[PDB]
């Protein structure tokens, strides 16, 4: 019954007690504005370095950074259940979403293709339900939502391009670089570097 | 007490005990009006109703007419009804529309009409002016010299 | 995409030329060469190609 | 000046990456800019010699 | 009806040793040392994780919103005007409102005003706050959520 | 649970006003704004295969026989076309109200008779064999959901005035009427039994009356809450479960209630319905909840 | 690129003070008066008397700053861009030259399309860290003064022949003679040399706020408008964040209530946490040095 320290708590655990403002790491009450990411451990494993590789990816991102990422697996015997190409009925699923998902996008290169034929239509005016995430006594007028209807604007056949596309600007950075993997450098000699 | 909270679009029938429980422990204070709304991009919630389009535009202009509507909210504070807007005209005008035969008829307005089409340049059907209130504005006496002041001083400039 | 018709051809075959010899070259040298040393072989190349048609 | 690009050069950065960050605070710490002494300063002086 | 000393916690980082206070609140320490004794903590996860503020941990859904107790999925609070929540280590009772708390703790990071103006303090850590710090160090998501798994393995009612 | 874990039933062009059970259980017709029924087969891969044409107005009820051979729904027109499960063809129109039928029942077990109400403020009782009126009650305001009791005796009639009123055949007088709403009555069911009758109204409550030869007097047997109606003014309908256990009722909070028979309790509460619903039922045999609403889609719920 | 998004970003002075709402969406509109790449143009009437409003920028350029699409305001408190950043820090840092700006765009265009699409990309990490002076000057009902249409400048000469069918105002145009009236759209978007926020911020300097001890180490705190319907054991609990509290002097004859810490610091702090902001017991609870 004396914390005052750092010292008398021996492995942490600020006592509820005291009526203090006693603090067993160095959780400070003005840690100040540090740009450093934060240095993440894995469940069990090592400090992560991979968190410097991945700056711009994501977290489901597969990258490799490690050395146990080199060595080669066994021989993995005969016909084994683990490498299997997955399910011929899953091939057949994801055939399907892919040849959906790429007809899309032809469809909209396509589109191009002939501007107006059977030039266009549109009445889907629709509604939508927003929740303005501001709320005020006075505000809305007085509701938590509000209903809006949308409606496309009909476009005007006789009615040249509106702006300039032909503008350009130089490629932006490309994605963060991967680590290389590489083998330790073969030695290079003299003689061999003179042939 | 048996889902996740929120990842979307459940494959199997839920119970009310096993999707509506309240999230357990405290909230954390490190997120503002903005980030403690389940908002949805940048400014708030945004789904598809599916209102009925003369109830939606009856109230639309009711409040526009007068300035007061119905509530479009989805629960809000859990209660079958309430009105929303300039809510004291709605309980005077025991909350009516404009698509309804009205309560108040009085002092109506007063125009020309010719309706015949025989008189070359006396004829205006429904293009009859108001005999009260009149064309062209001019402003006032102080008005017009203080607007040719600003414009001066706007000369004053280029 | 401009599109090799008539007057590009020579000059699109004596492009892809290079090109197909600088990858090879880089596929060629070891692993401790300095990475250096493309024009010459280049050069070389040319020369080579001169040398052929003067017999 | 009648021009779309160049004055883009000393008004700011022109094409910024910001240096990637992490592991290490590096909000602290500034650098001291050129002493400007333009009383013996030459075009020859900042180049350095040929 | 029997008040063992501090539990021993075995984690995925490491071996967490439990202080749990039995004047202020012998409720809640006599359910949580039966539930650690039964068997009811060993392969759930530290659910909610958020840096600098609490660990959430002890949930056989792993949701947030589960569990029950050996009364029956609520228990009263123990709101004691000795217990303030100042001070990492904090070992704590996960709340859904007044007066309800089913099976979950939260070992809490920072001085706090709210916590102790609605929490009820269960105890604290004694032995194992550098594995309490590598936990507060786990990549969170949106909703606080932990990309991998920070488990208990196994648990014992010591003492 | 049989086949069904929740699929997705589509096709109508707007709100789907109401959509029942095969007494079989086996398949299923709706039908609603779209002023089209939609039969699909509820097993298998649920899909439709004969429409049902013939309607210029709003398939505002959608009933079945109990054999379910036979199935009578009430239009916005004022006419009423029946129509046959098997073959669907409109083979027997009655048409007496002067303005729109709001809905209409059919008799089970004795001889075939159908009750209509509308916003005349009448109710009709029709014999299917004589293309004219039976009897005629003159109420005074508009008439939105009406049912008979399982002695074929009795119409309970729900209305704009807040009260459950209740037919006698042979007197054809005002037998009974019921308090207990604040506002308009919208839908109204019995039990498989003939005990209880369930009703929706704008009242906010859902409210179970029981009716029997010997009553309490003052029938408010149950209260559950939940159900929402807005400015949208749907008509809503409830239904009972095939074991009278489970009372579903749509609201336009887009929320699918079903509270527990005997003890009140909210059962389930599903989403995954985009506008206000208009109507829910259970099949017949096993736990399978069709809900249907102004999204003009039908979800298959199993529990 | 194009931007091509659904729904508008606006706040609720700009969308009107109606419920029910009718608005047009053009696919590519106009231009965004800063990025200059084409948007999707909203168009809607806020209310009955108002003008016929429409989003001036891209989704993207309110998501690099956090306002609304038309008044160039912020989203969450309502203030100009130079008074929020300078409420707040700076490092954005979007160029104003025409080929660092497009190239910025495109590249934090292609961090938001490498995202969700729902937060702040640079600006939620110092939008954590807030509740300044700014929320001291927040306006808190509708503005709906802005939704208003423009001066007659046939009226202003005198020659208005539409008169009382005119939709335009005929009232006064407002003094040229003003700072608060020059108003580019870039300045006020880049927050350079906005004079509103000039004024909001000549506002924000006169506001009270918590001050320094009148000599070395005195943790004493000269608390007035304490009031007799509260007790001092609570005092503690709501101070001891701080640290351990030194001396709590107390008098309820003047209802003043004295203080002392170990560390001038922590006096200063509950200062500043405490100046102008605290209220406990429902009851404001006022400070001062000594
Ligand atoms: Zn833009
Ligand atoms: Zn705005
Ligand atoms: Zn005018």
């Amino acid at each position: 019954w004396i914390p005052r320290l750092l010292e008398d708590f021996g492995d942490g655990g600020a006592f509820p007690e005291i009526h203090v403002a006693q603090y067993p790491l160095d959780m400070g009450r003005k840690k100040k504005m540090s740009n450093a990411l934060a240095i993440q451990v894995d469940s069990e494993g090592k400090i992560k370095y991979d968190a410097i590789a991945r700056q711009g990816q994501s977290k489901d991102k597969v990258i490799y950074s490690k050395y146990t990422d080199l060595v080669p697996k066994e021989v993995m015997n005969a016909d084994d259940p683990d490498l299997q190409r997955p399910d011929e009925e899953a091939i057949k699923e994801i055939t399907e979403k892919t040849r959906v998902a790429l007809e899309k996008s032809v469809s909209q290169k396509v589109a191009a293709a002939m501007p107006v034929r059977a030039a266009d239509k549109l009445a889907p005016a629709q509604y939508i339900r927003y929740t303005p995430s501001q709320q005020g006594v006075a505000f809305n007028s007085g509701a938590k939502q509000r209903v809006i209807r949308m409606v496309e604007m009909q476009k005007d056949p006789m009615e040249p391009p509106r702006f300039k596309i032909n503008k350009k600007i130089p490629r932006g950075p490309p994605s963060p670089p991967a680590p290389v993997m590489h083998s330790p450098s073969r030695k290079m000699t003299v003689k061999e570097q003179q042939e | 007490v048996h889902l996740d909270p929120a990842v979307k679009e459940v494959q199997y029938n839920p119970t009310y005990e096993t999707m509506f429980a309240p999230e357990f422990g405290p909230e954390n204070p490190f997120r503002t009006q903005q980030m403690a709304a389940p908002r949805n991009m940048l400014s708030g919630y945004a789904e598809p109703a599916h209102i009925n389009d003369f109830m939606f535009e009856q109230q639309r202009r009711t409040f526009a007419t007068y300035g007061y509507a119905l509530d479009p909210s989805l629960d809000n504070h859990q209660v079958s009804a309430k009105y929303i807007g300039s809510v004291e005209e709605a309980e005077k005008n025991q909350g009516l529309t404009v698509f309804e035969t009205g309560q108040k008829k009085t002092e109506k307005r007063k125009k020309f009409k010719e309706n015949d089409a025989s008189n070359i340049d006396g004829f205006l059907g429904p293009w009859a002016k108001y005999v009260d209130e009149k064309d062209v504005a001019k402003p006032s006496e102080e008005e017009q010299k203080e607007l040719d002041e600003i414009t001066a001083k706007r000369q004053k400039k280029g | 995409a401009k599109t090799v018709t008539k007057q590009r051809v020579e000059s699109h075959f004596d492009l892809e030329l290079r090109a197909a010899v600088m990858h090879d070259i880089l596929d060629m040298m070891p692993e401790g060469i300095k990475q250096n040393k493309a024009r010459t072989i280049l050069q070389h190349l040319s020369e080579a190609w001169r040398c052929w048609k003067a017999n | 000046r009648k021009r779309k690009r160049g004055v883009d050069y000393n008004a700011e950065i022109p094409f910024e990456k910001k240096p990637a960050l992490g592991f290490y605070d590096t909000s602290e710490e500034n650098y001291q800019a050129l002493d400007a002494d333009f009383r013996k300063l030459r075009q020859q002086d900042l180049d350095g010699e040929l | 009806s029997w008040q063992p000393p501090n539990v021993y916690l075995e984690t995925s980082m490491g071996i967490i040793v439990l202080e749990l206070y039995w004047k202020h609140a012998p409720k809640t320490c006599k359910n949580f040392a039966e539930l650690a004794r039964r068997g009811y903590y060993n392969g759930t996860k530290f659910h909610r994780i958020i840096k600098d503020f609490m660990i959430q941990g002890g949930d056989p859904t792993g949701t947030g919103r589960g569990g029950a107790s050996i009364y029956g999925k609520q228990f009263e609070d123990e709101l004691h005007p000795d217990l303030k929540f100042t001070g990492a280590g904090i070992l704590a009772m996960a709340n859904a409102g007044p007066d309800t708390n089913g099976s979950q703790f939260f070992v809490t990071l920072a001085p706090t005003q709210w916590l102790d103006g609605k929490h009820t303090i269960f105890g604290r850590v004694c032995q194992g706050i550098g594995m309490v710090n590598r936990v507060g160090m786990v990549e969170t998501n949106s909703q606080d959520r932990p990309v991998d798994d920070v488990k208990i393995i196994k648990a014992y009612p010591s003492g | 649970s049989l086949q069904a874990p929740i699929m997705l039933l589509s096709g109508h062009e707007g709100e789907v006003y109401c959509c029942k059970f095969h007494p079989n259980g086996s398949t299923l017709a709706s039908a609603g704004f779209d002023r089209l029924i939609l039969l699909w087969n509820v097993y298998g891969d649920c899909d439709n295969y004969a429409t049902l044409k013939g309607h210029s107005g709003a398939v505002m009820e959608l009933h079945y026989n109990t054999d379910g051979s036979m199935l009578f729904s009430a239009s916005t027109d004022k006419t009423v076309a029946v129509w046959d499960s098997e073959t669907g063809e409109r083979v027997k129109r009655l048409k007496g109200h002067t303005s729109f039928v709001n809905s209409c029942y059919p008799a089970r077990r004795g001889p075939q008779l159908v009750c209509t109400g509308s916003d005349d403020g009448t109710v009709k009782l029709w014999d299917i064999r004589k293309k004219a009126a039976i009897q005629t009650f003159q109420n005074t305001y508009q008439v939105l959901a009406v049912t008979f009791n399982d002695t074929s005796d009795q119409i309970i009639s729900g209305g704009i005035d807040n009260d459950i009123k209740v037919w006698d055949l042979r007197q054809n007088k005002l037998t009974y009427t019921m308090r207990g709403h604040a506002d308009s009555v919208t839908g109204l069911s019995l039990s498989s039994e003939g005990s209880y009758l369930l009703s929706n109204a704008m009242d906010n409550t859902v409210r179970v009356w029981d009716v029997r030869p010997f009553a309490p007097k003052e029938r408010c047997v149950k209260i559950f809450q939940g159900n929402v109606h807005n400015f949208e003014k749907n008509l809503l309908r409830c239904s009972w479960s095939p074991d009278g256990s489970k009372i579903a009722a749509g609201s336009a909070d887009r929320f699918v209630y079903v509270w527990d028979t005997t003890s009140r309790r909210i059962l389930y509460k599903l989403p995954g319905h985009a506008g206000s619903i208009n109507e829910v039922a259970f099949h017949p045999d096993e736990p399978i909840i069709i809900s249907a609403s102004s999204d003009k889609r039908l979800y298959m719920g199993e529990i | 690129n194009w931007e091509d998004a659904d729904f508008p970003i606006l706040c609720q002075t700009c969308l009107g003070e109606n419920p029910y709402i009718r608005m047009t969406k053009e696919k590519y509109g106009k231009e965004c008066k800063i990025c200059a790449r084409p948007f999707t143009v909203f168009r809607w009437c806020p209310g009955v008397r108002m003008r016929f409003k429409k989003t001036e920028v891209c989704q993207t350029c309110s998501k690099l700053k956090n306002v609304c699409q038309t008044c160039l305001l912020d989203l969450e408190y309502g203030l100009p861009i130079q008074v929020r950043d300078a409420g707040l820090s700076f490092k954005d840092d979007m160029p104003k030259s025409d080929v660092n700006k497009e190239y910025y765009t495109q590249n934090m265009e292609r961090e938001i399309s490498n995202s969700d699409g729902t937060r702040p990309v640079g600006m939620l990490g110092k939008a954590t860290s807030t509740s300044d002076m700014l929320l001291k000057l927040a306006r808190t009902t509708p503005y709906y003064k802005r939704n208003r249409p423009h001066i007659c400048s046939f009226w202003v000469k005198g020659e208005c022949k539409r008169g009382e069918e005119c939709p335009y105002r005929h009232e006064k145009p407002t003094d040229p003679d003003d700072p608060l009236a020059d108003q580019n759209i870039k300045d006020r978007y880049y927050g350079i040399n906005d004079p509103v926020a000039d004024k909001l911020l000549k506002r924000a300097s006169t506001m009270p706020r918590l001050d320094p001890p009148e000599d070395k180490t005195i943790t004493t705190l000269y608390v007035g408008g304490l009031g007799d319907t509260i007790t001092e054991t609570d005092l503690r609990n709501h101070f001891y964040q701080f640290g351990e509290i030194r001396t709590i002097t107390v008098v309820q004859r003047q209802q003043c209530a004295f203080i002392q810490f170990a560390t001038r610091q922590a006096a200063e702090v509950a200062a500043e946490k405490s100046f102008n902001k605290l209220i406990v017991n429902g009851r404001r609870l006022n400070v001062k040095w000594g």
